[PDB]
């Protein structure tokens, strides 16, 4: 539901399930080429310390 | 609860299959035997299973109508003859509309069947199956969303991962 779990996971494994497409992938491409999102990050699960539960 | 299937329908509606049924049967008949279509109303209306496969049950029970049909049976050998023609046409189904190529053919998981199956979609290579989706060949109800799934998958796995042996 969030693009931080499309950040927890990686491209690869995203592009090892058919649920993406031809056309899905470039969308993700051309998403990523902003740089905010599927950049290969890790997480702890959901929160980074800037995004404190207060 | 009786253990058959059942349908329901309208009386009207009942009328208007049996008419559609008669109208399909009739078209179907006069096809496959060429006789005239004023004698096979007259025959199809005390005809039960109007047209289809009825030579193995009792035909002398349609001697007791009007008219003689010496002939008729050599005309069932033709439908055999056509038969073997719409067996050419299944052949066609297999050949004629987007027949797979040889590298769909023998992507591992996938059976002729499966195959025609989803090239039938215009598909005709492993690639093309790679480019379709899980929604996409969820259109046909012989391929599940999981199978789906692991024949693009493998499809993907073989176009990327085609330059290792």
């Amino acid at each position: 539901h969030y693009i931080g779990d499309l950040v927890q996971r990686t491209e690869v494994e995203l592009l090892k399930t058919p649920n993406l497409g031809k056309k899905s992938l470039t969308e993700i491409k051309d998403v990523l080429a902003s740089r905010g999102l599927s950049l290969g990050m890790r997480l702890e699960n959901w929160p980074p310390a800037s995004i404190a539960d207060e | 609860l009786s253990g058959w299937e059942l349908n329901v329908m309208t009386v009207d509606d009942l009328q208007a299959k049996h008419q559609a049924e008669a109208h399909a049967a009739i078209d179907t008949f006069t096809k496959y035997l060429d006789i005239d279509e004023d004698f096979a109303t007259v025959l199809v209306e005390e005809g039960f299973s109007t047209l289809e496969e009825l030579a193995y049950v009792p035909m002398k029970e349609l001697l007791e109508i009007e008219g003689l049909d010496e002939p008729t049976v050599e005309a069932l050998r033709e439908r055999a003859k056509n038969a073997l023609a719409t067996i050419a046409q299944a052949q066609e189904e297999s050949l004629g509309d987007n027949k797979p190529a040889d590298d769909l053919l023998n992507l591992e998981g996938v059976d002729r069947d499966l195959a025609f199956k989803l090239a039938a979609r215009g598909v005709c290579t492993l690639e093309d199956l790679a480019e379709q989706g899980i929604d996409d060949l969820a259109d046909i109800e012989g391929l599940t969303d999981e199978k789906a799934g692991a024949l693009i998958m493998a499809a993907r796995n073989i176009c990327w991962f085609g330059d290792e042996a």
